[PDB]
């Protein structure tokens, strides 16, 4: 006896909403007892409405009766303001959101499809360690996945939100990529934690000393901090809006022909340079002045506090702009100034 | 609302001159607003007529970005 | 090795690592993007990659030191190799995290049996060989003529399918 | 630019001599050149014989006229006088001859105004040459989700498939609820009818169709069913035509005429194809797709860009009555051993794997499925695809050309 | 020709037909199992069916006339 | 380099999932890559059956050996199921079949040996790869 | 198809007949062989001598019938006045679709030279992703 074609649809709805909580109800509330979100509403508030598409929500460990579907992360594509992106995002309900076969199967499959396509990557990153049942496997999947950078590496942009620690092997994918923005207080970086460095070495040290969001962006590991995810969500958007899709295309246009002729904010530059040669003065002054608008898009601007290194736009069109700044260290070019400008 | 209306910036029509203005402006309007059946075809297209050193950078930055951009 | 890709110098990777050295001054020292530029070096070099393990192969050390899950062409590994995400030690230390009674003799017992079993069956070549991460294990006098074997085989290497564009970016 | 050629003579003027055969050669010279350049349509609309014939077979696409028109090498006099066969011309060479028999016309006009109009049609779906997008009509597209954008039209899939798997049903049924305005132009629609192939638009933009059709031999692939798909196949990527095939396959159609005939090389073609094409790839699985028939019908590792499959979908080695034979083998040799009702023994194992295995769910936990899917969504997952994969980012080595079995 | 005749081997499960019905073409002339699938075989052209050669049950060989239409 | 496959196998693994069609897939768009940039070469000195008769049928050049290989992609007994038709599997699938009548063996012949003898010869004929110069 | 896309060199010896479509297919001049060379037994015809008859000078031997003569002898002395004015390699080396006639022994010394000759060549074809052959 088959069941009927009803039967199956449903039994495919139902299923597909036992894969939208596949951790189960335990997991569920220790995730409310931490009070973060899921790894979908936090996909879903970066996204536009609706427009997410998720990509092996279905898969598996294979021969694993203790597997979860989704095996730890949630994959798929969406749109930003339109324009299309792959994203994935870390699933800590699920074996911790460590890195299983099928999690890193997943994520190739994604890194692949925006290879493929030519649009930018999203990863959510929160927790993604090894997999106590089976390391050895983590340690491969950890490999294939940075693998794949070989395809996007300059050709997309790349971006990683650091929503949580992220330790051990899980460092190196988000490194690779072009943006990494962490949350304060939430988001953490390092490869050995204190527990280990105390054991190994003998040494005290604190999660903030060793791999804190601030600290990671005065060493220049992070580029930006923020005190929400949805701070996180905002930067992201503006920082793609200057930005085409892949190596390829052009970027948006934005406002062109604005202030056709000489204005009052231009007549302000003609005094703006103090008279004495040693007194500073914050750069920033001619930076809001000699482009479009406002819109200097600093990226950063924690790193080396000497330069500034930013977005802004030309009659419309989008330009770097690098730019020392007086108000610190009299805008000496010191190291981290020095390895700014040259990502950038 | 967010649209850049027509302004009378000086002067006060009656209704009978607001319309025949705006029917002459209407009528003098660019025709159908942008060519959106315009396709790609990139048959002969003048960079593939240019002579590339087997070495020349211009390969990367202009052939292939030509035949890629879209 | 961005040189010798640069000059075609084909990349022959012995490895004998417990990988990243742990440390706050090698954290502030900037490790994570060092160690990120030498993976991306090494998947970068479009030159024949073959590998030999001598020992250990623990972690970012395994990966970087010429894996073939990061495109190493050929990969060997003598009987003395141990494949793992961490020593024995580091298990064993974690391990006996959970339930730390360290002054006790149980203890060290348990952590004494851990590591026995852990060497045996965890920490070796043979689930690498397996799986398949690995190609061979070879006797270690067979690493002379099987290098010229592999590199003779390799020598025409065309390593695709990569998009040519301006440059790959890295961590810098 | 297209080149159409409208075809009607009694092949070379014989007085003119060899002159006349090295024309043709240059001509046939030109249709190779010209092949996955520009598209070339053939319409025949009176006797074709001798060279006349070989330049049609070179172009991509044939249109015959019904009873007024033929193709033949060597015509029924020769026939006769060689092989002793009587045959009219209409049964050695007409338009029925070439559709249903040797796959040879890709349509078959009631008359030449209709012969026009699907010329016409198909150039409405062909861009000029290689080097261009094929037309795209501006489509106002719905803003939503998938879910929220369904239509009644999407939600009569959701009930389309028979409740029993032995049941058929026409897949034409599918194929225009997924397409714009119900539109669909069948290509080659009298000949190997267990699959069907032919374009359509989804969103405005052209697609080519390949699916399985369970009303003819079960949908099981055979040689002709093979040859027709590759070639649909080949020509929509030539001419970056993307495409989509809905998969309702149990198989290859067993018997020994298809292992004579040749069903490994030439059903390797469909495969070969599938694997060469380059522009975009989706998947609807629609109920069966089991073994080597899953493997040729756009799979995964074949380089599926999407693949999605309905909850009726059925994704196997082989049928539960084949694979229990073998699974349980031992079981039902010691239960003969035993005297058991071995019979029921099978029956019970048999419904037992397909609970277990006869569905899309383990090839979704390996990743093979990207998606299960009520079936209303269909038309939504493959305009997003197809919208995304306009250019699709990949190469194949670098080689003169492939070596498709022949 | 007028000949309907059976696509494959197998067994005829139902007649959708009776001898002298006027059948149009794609009107079902009979179900026949084969590779477990209730294959239609269809009446191919407009005419009146003749000479109705099968029955309920009866197994039959490919290219066995059906029916002449 | 040339790839040889010497082909001898009943199908898929069946207790093995759809994981078996999964890796003949890989293995198909891998023979359809490097169909005219390697030389490829299949050997086939047994039954192959079901998927694995594709493989040889992407490769460039067919040798099976007469009267101890075969290729069908349906069995005999499914064939019997299905048509009514008796066949044996030298019938169904053997060398002098796929020489004579299908045209899919480029050789048959008479012992292994002959086999490799024919495959070393038809090597020597070949270039390395499609960019290599001849031997 | 094959042959017109094949861009090695490609030589053609006639040896005999080469009739009609299958001239065309057989290597022709203008499918770009390279170097054609024909024996002195060479047949190049659009048809046999007795159909091409048959077509020319029908009416010819209709009237004949009707006038009563012996029309199977006309027949015979047409067919071959057609076999030995035509049917030759002289027609297709006069307009160059033959590039020499030769004696059969120089075979061997043609056939070397013209492939040395080859060894290298540049044939320009328009581009595409790849061509439609018919399948
Ligand atoms: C032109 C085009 C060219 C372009 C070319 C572009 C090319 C680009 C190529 C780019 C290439 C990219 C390459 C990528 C390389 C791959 C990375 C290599 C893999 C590793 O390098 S791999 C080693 C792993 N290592 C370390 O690394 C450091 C050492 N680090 C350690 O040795 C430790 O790991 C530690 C502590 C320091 C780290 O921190 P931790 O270990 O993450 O955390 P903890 O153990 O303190 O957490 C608490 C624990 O309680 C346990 N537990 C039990 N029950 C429960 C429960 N109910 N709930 C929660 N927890 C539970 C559980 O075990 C959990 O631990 P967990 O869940 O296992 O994390
Ligand atoms: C390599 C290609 C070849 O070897 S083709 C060699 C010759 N093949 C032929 O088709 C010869 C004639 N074949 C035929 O049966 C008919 O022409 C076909 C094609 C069937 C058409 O029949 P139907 O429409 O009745 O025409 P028809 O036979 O009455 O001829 C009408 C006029 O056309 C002429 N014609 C025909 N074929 C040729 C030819 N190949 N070369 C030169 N002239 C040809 C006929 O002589 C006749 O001319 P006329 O106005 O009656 O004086
Ligand atoms: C059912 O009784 C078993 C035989 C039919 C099995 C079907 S037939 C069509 C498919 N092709 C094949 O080889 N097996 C499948």
């Amino acid at each position: 006896t088959n069941k009927t074609t009803a039967e199956l649809l449903a039994e495919l709805r139902e299923k597909l909403e036992l894969a939208k909580e596949p951790g189960g109800e335990k997991a569920v509330a220790k995730r409310e007892k931490k009070g973060i979100p899921s790894a979908r509403a936090r996909i879903n508030a970066l996204l536009d409405p609706g427009s997410f598409i998720e990509i092996g929500a279905l898969a598996k460990t294979p021969g694993d009766p203790n597997a979860l579907y989704g095996d730890g992360v949630v994959t798929g594509r969406g749109t930003i303001d339109g324009r299309p992106v792959g994203v994935f995002s870390h699933d800590q309900t699920v074996f911790q959101g460590s890195v299983g076969e099928m999690f890193g199967r997943k994520v190739a499959r994604l890194m692949e499809w925006v290879a493929m396509v030519g649009c930018p990557i999203i990863g959510i990153n929160d927790s993604a360690g090894a997999r106590i049942q089976d390391a050895v496997t983590s340690l491969a999947w950890y490999a294939e996945l940075g693998r794949r950078h070989e395809m996007l590496r300059g050709l997309v942009p790349e971006i990683s939100l650091i929503f949580g620690k992220c330790a051990g092997g899980a460092v190196y994918s988000p490194i690779q990529t072009d943006l990494l923005v962490a949350v304060r207080d939430q988001g953490y970086m390092f490869i050995t934690g204190p527990d280990v460095i105390k054991d190994v070495t003998g040494e005290d040290v604190t999660f903030d000393e060793l791999g804190g969001a601030d600290e990671q962006a005065k060493r220049g590991n992070i580029h930006k901090v923020v005190n929400s995810e949805a701070e996180a969500y905002q930067y992201v958007r503006d920082y793609l809006s200057f930005l085409p899709s892949n190596h390829f295309d052009n970027p948006p246009i934005v406002n062109p022909g604005m202030e056709p002729e000489i204005t009052p904010h231009d007549l302000e530059l003609d005094s703006i340079v103090p008279d004495a040669d040693n007194m500073a003065y914050d750069m920033h002054e001619i930076l809001l002045r000699i482009f479009d608008d406002g819109d200097v898009f600093e990226i950063a601007e924690q790193r080396g506090p000497a330069m500034i290194t930013a977005f802004a736009r030309v009659d419309g069109h989008p330009v770097g702009v690098i730019a020392n700044q007086p108000m610190v260290l009299s805008g000496a070019i010191d190291n981290e100034a020095s390895d700014k400008a040259a990502s950038f | 609302d967010h649209e850049a209306h027509i302004k009378v910036l000086r002067g006060e029509p009656t209704p009978e001159e607001m319309a025949a203005l705006m029917a002459v402006l209407a009528s003098a309007g660019g025709g159908p607003a942008e060519p959106v059946k315009k396709e790609r075809n990139m048959w002969g297209h003048p960079v593939d007529k240019l002579r590339y050193s087997v070495f020349s950078w211009q390969r990367v930055t202009l052939l292939e970005r030509t035949h890629m951009r879209r | 090795i961005r040189f010798c890709d640069s000059y075609n110098l084909p990349l022959v990777f012995v490895v004998d690592t417990p990988g990243a050295m742990p440390g706050v001054a090698e954290e502030k020292g900037g490790i994570i993007k060092r160690g990120g530029r030498f993976f991306n070096a090494i998947v970068e070099a479009d030159v024949p990659k073959v590998t030999v393990i001598i020992r250990k192969a623990y972690g970012g050390g395994y990966a970087v030191m010429g894996s073939k899950q990061l495109s190493a062409d050929l990969n060997f590994a003598w009987p003395t190799a141990r494949i793992a995400v961490i020593g024995a030690e580091g298990a064993a230390q974690l391990l006996v995290k959970r339930f730390p009674d360290p002054n006790a003799p149980e203890v060290q017992k348990i952590r004494d049996d851990f590591i026995e079993g852990y060497n045996l069956n965890m920490a070796t070549p043979w689930i690498a060989a397996e799986r398949g991460y690995i190609d061979a294990v070879i006797q270690p006098h067979e690493t002379r003529l099987l290098l010229r074997k592999s590199l003779r085989l390799l020598r025409d290497k065309q390593n695709g399918p990569k998009v040519q564009r301006k440059h790959g970016l890295l961590p810098l | 630019r297209p080149l159409i050629g409208i075809n009607d003579g009694a092949g070379a003027r014989i007085q003119e001599g060899v002159v006349s055969l090295g024309l043709y050669s240059r001509i046939f010279h030109n249709n190779i050149k010209a092949s996955g350049v520009i598209p070339q349509i053939s319409l025949i609309m009176g006797a074709a014989a001798g060279g006349h014939v070989y330049s049609p077979a070179l172009t991509d696409f044939v249109v015959m006229v019904d009873q007024t028109s033929q193709m033949f090498i060597t015509g029924p006099d020769v026939i006769k006088t060689v092989t002793g066969e009587d045959v009219t011309m209409e049964e050695l060479g007409g338009a029925h001859t070439h559709m249903a028999k040797s796959g040879t016309a890709h349509y078959v006009a009631s008359g030449e105004q209709d012969a026009f109009d699907y010329v016409r049609d198909l150039l409405s779906y062909l861009p000029p040459n290689n080097y261009a997008d094929p037309p795209l009509y501006p489509v106002a597209i719905p803003e939503g989700s998938i879910e929220e954008t369904l239509t009644d039209e999407d939600l009569e899939l959701d009930t389309l498939i028979p409740d029993s798997p032995n049941q058929p049903y026409d897949m034409h049924e599918v194929i225009t609820r997924i397409l714009d305005d119900d539109e669909f132009l069948e290509v080659q629609a009298g000949y190997a009818g267990n699959i069907v192939v032919g374009f359509g638009r989804v969103e405005g933009r052209p697609v080519g169709i390949v699916a399985n059709q369970p009303t003819q031999f079960a949908g099981c692939l055979d040689i002709n069913a093979s040859e027709k798909a590759a070639r649909f196949i080949r020509t929509c990527d030539c001419f970056n035509i993307p495409i989509v095939l809905l998969v309702d396959v149990p198989g290859f159609l067993p018997g020994t005429d298809q292992e004579y005939n040749g069903i490994i090389r030439r059903g390797a073609k469909l495969l070969y194809a599938y694997g060469e094409a380059t522009v975009a790839k989706v998947t609807v699985i629609t109920r069966k797709s089991y073994g080597g028939a899953y493997c040729v019908m756009g799979s995964k590792d074949m380089g599926a860009d999407v693949v999605v499959a309905w909850p009726t979908a059925q994704i196997a080695v082989m049928g539960a009555s084949g694979a229990v034979g073998f699974v349980y083998r031992q079981q039902l040799k010691e239960a003969a051993k035993n005297g058991e009702d071995v019979d029921a023994l099978r029956l019970e194992l048999q419904q037992t794997y397909e609970d277990t295995l006869v569905n899309p769910y383990i090839a979704a936990e390996r990743g093979y499925v990207d998606a299960v899917i009520p079936p209303s969504h269909t038309r939504g997952y493959v305009a997003n695809a197809l919208r995304l994969l306009e250019r699709k980012i990949v190469q194949m080595p670098p080689k003169k050309h492939g070596n498709i079995p022949l | 020709g007028d000949a309907v005749t059976a696509p494959m081997q197998g067994t005829v499960v139902k007649v959708a037909v009776e001898e002298g019905q006027e059948v149009s073409a794609g009107d079902l002339v009979v179900v026949l199992e084969a590779m477990k699938m209730e294959n239609p075989v269809t009446a191919h052209k407009d005419g009146t069916i003749t000479g109705l050669a099968v029955e309920a049950g009866a197994a039959i060989t490919q290219g066995t006339v059906i029916a002449e239409i």
